[PDB]
């Protein structure tokens, strides 16, 4: 149980990285390709911040 | 024209519990040999569900059940008693309502204004000169002055018989899209989907139709009622947590909020604790 | 005065959801190539190369654990198709010190090299480093046992290493 | 010095832009609104939906 902690600590914490990605953080949407292609780009970039 | 039916006998209806039926796939996305917590309207687990008896006492109910967020129904049916449902917010040719009719030749959907009647039923008249079973009695609604959407399938045929199979439904009004769920099974079961039906109505009382056997009286009380039974659910907004196999078949299922023994399986993402 | 056919058309946008919308049609397929991946509700870049999964008929996504799409069929044809991302690492330069020369070797981490001497190693491909069969000490490390180092007019080598 | 660097990152642009929908059939009965047997008149015009 000592080295099964280190492998599974170390992939659940890179599991948690992937699933930030699909994180709104506030924006309208946690895809980065649909706020371009709906929002004008002279004022995307305080969604894209 | 609409008619009466009397010779009615009141029974307060039975009450079954469900052994963890009612689960679906929640979405398109094939998974292989994982797990994964959803959150949808899906029906919880040992709720009681209501049970529905047609005998013939002369007992035959079709009362208007509510819609309320989507219906689990159920048919332990052996002689096609069970064919379509109505679907409308009031009823009473001043909302847009639905139509599902399966009669003796086709899925026929009609999405229009219907003056329903009272007691919506569909009538099947027997001939004793040759023993074959012919549809003559349509007295669902009077009159549609315009409709919007109307499918037909393929044509095919029925036996009609009453004879001496689990068809499984559930149903969903999402973002006016009608998606209906389903599997024939003679528990556990996954509810592939099987229609898609993009119209765009608001759904809020819903009632099932049965095709009563007709042979001794005038057209109100020379009926039987047959064999059947159905059952009715009421889906909740609430998580559970899938079990896909390999080969993308939901094989089992835990409800998050039943026993704090599963609170432990939801938190953990594992079957075994 | 001669007749003429007259017929007039109307749009609109109710609530309701959409019917016709082009149907803008599509291109022709495309495999073993690093594309951008268009379909009905998903968009991406990726390499596409034919599968032997079990999607379910009424299947048409696929993601794995960390939800990322893997396998979405093309929907005309019954064919199913895997998404692996296009191949990327990073670029290390194995050198030895400017005072003794300057001759360099790149090692393009975790990459098949065909699609961009060439000797592949389990840490990428090392490219201006030759292999040798004997096996010396390690000075520069690279991974997987491999270490790279200057020595016999002179040229960057590559071998296994030796323990002692 | 001697040793090694990691100076900059190596990925591949995509060659093509491809574009996938399903079928074109399945298709509405417009072939009868021009090819039709007979027009009516103005007083009596077709409502078609
Ligand atoms: C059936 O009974 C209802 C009960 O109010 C009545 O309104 C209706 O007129 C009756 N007759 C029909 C539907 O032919
Ligand atoms: C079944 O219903 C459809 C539409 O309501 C109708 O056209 C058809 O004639 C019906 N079948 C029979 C046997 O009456
Ligand atoms: C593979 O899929 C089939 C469905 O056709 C299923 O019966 C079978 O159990 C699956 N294989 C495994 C190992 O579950
Ligand atoms: C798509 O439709 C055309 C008819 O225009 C047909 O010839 C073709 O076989 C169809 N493609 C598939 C994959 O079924
Ligand atoms: C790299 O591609 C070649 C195809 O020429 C293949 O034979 C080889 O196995 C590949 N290497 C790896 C590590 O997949
Ligand atoms: C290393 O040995 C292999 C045989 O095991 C041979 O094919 C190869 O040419 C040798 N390489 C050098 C640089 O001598
Ligand atoms: C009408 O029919 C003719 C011949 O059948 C065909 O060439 C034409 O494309 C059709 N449509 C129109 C809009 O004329």
């Amino acid at each position: 149980g000592k080295l099964q902690d280190v492998v599974n600590q170390n992939a659940q914490a890179l599991n948690t990285l992937v699933k930030q990605l699909s994180s709104n953080f506030g924006a309208i949407s946690s895809v980065l390709n649909d706020i371009l292609s709906r929002l004008d780009p002279p004022e995307a970039e305080v969604q894209i911040d | 024209q609409c008619v009466n039916l009397t010779t009615r006998t009141q029974l307060p209806p039975a009450y079954t519990n469900s052994f963890t039926r009612g689960v679906y796939y929640p979405d398109k996305v094939f998974r292989s040999s994982v797990l994964h917590s959803t959150q949808d309207l899906f029906l919880p687990f040992f709720s009681n569900v209501t049970w529905f008896h047609a005998i013939h006492t002369k007992r035959f109910d079709n009362p208007v059940l509510p819609f309320n967020d989507g219906v689990y129904f159920a048919s332990t049916e052996k002689s096609n008693i069970i064919r379509g449902w109505i679907f409308g917010t009031t009823l009473d040719s001043k909302t847009q309502s639905l139509l599902i009719v399966n009669n003796a030749t086709n899925v026929v959907i009609k999405v229009c204004e219907f003056q329903f009647c009272n007691d919506p039923f569909l009538g099947v008249y027997y001939h004793k000169n040759n023993k074959s079973w012919m549809e003559s009695e349509f007295r669902v609604y009077s009159s549609a002055n315009n409709c919007t959407f109307e499918y037909v399938s393929q044509p095919f045929l029925m036996d009609l018989e009453g004879k001496q199979n689990l068809r499984e439904f559930v149903f969903k009004n999402i973002d006016g899209y009608f998606k209906i769920y389903s599997k024939h099974t003679p528990g556990f079961s996954a509810l592939e989907p099987l229609v898609d039906l993009p119209i765009g109505i608001n759904i809020t009382r819903f009632q099932t139709l049965l095709a009563l056997h007709r042979s001794p009286g005038d057209s109100s009380s020379g009926w039987t009622a047959g064999a059947a039974a159905y059952y009715v659910g009421y889906l909740q907004p609430r998580t559970f947590l899938l079990k896909y196999n390999e080969n993308g078949t939901i094989t089992d299922a835990v409800d998050c909020a039943l026993d704090p023994l599963s609170e432990t399986k939801c938190t953990l993402k594992s079957f075994t604790v | 005065y001669q007749p003429y056919r007259v017929v007039v058309l109307s749009f609109e946008l109710l609530h309701a959801p959409a019917t016709v919308c082009g149907p803008k049609k599509s291109t022709n397929l495309v495999k073993n190539k690093c594309v951008n991946f268009n379909f009905n509700g998903l968009t991406g870049t990726g390499v596409l190369t034919e599968s032997n999964k079990k999607f379910l008929p009424f299947q048409q996504f696929g993601r794995d654990i960390a939800d990322t799409t893997d396998a979405v069929r093309d929907p005309q044809t019954l064919e199913i198709l895997d998404i692996t991302p296009c191949s990327f690492g990073g670029v290390s330069v194995i050198t030895p010190g400017t005072n003794t020369s300057n001759q360099v070797a790149v090692l393009y981490q975790d990459v098949n090299c065909t699609e961009v001497n060439v000797f592949q190693t389990r840490a990428g491909c090392l490219i201006g480093a030759e292999h040798v069969n004997n096996s010396y000490e390690c000075d520069i490390p690279i991974g997987a046992g491999i270490c790279a180092s200057y020595q016999t007019s002179q040229s960057i080598i590559a071998y296994t290493m030796s323990l002692g | 010095e001697k040793g090694i660097y990691q100076t900059s990152n190596f990925r591949v642009q995509p060659t093509e832009s491809i574009v996938r929908f399903p079928n074109i059939t399945n298709l509405c009965p417009f072939g009868e609104v021009f090819n039709a047997t007979r027009f009516a008149s103005v007083y009596a015009w077709n409502r078609k939906r």
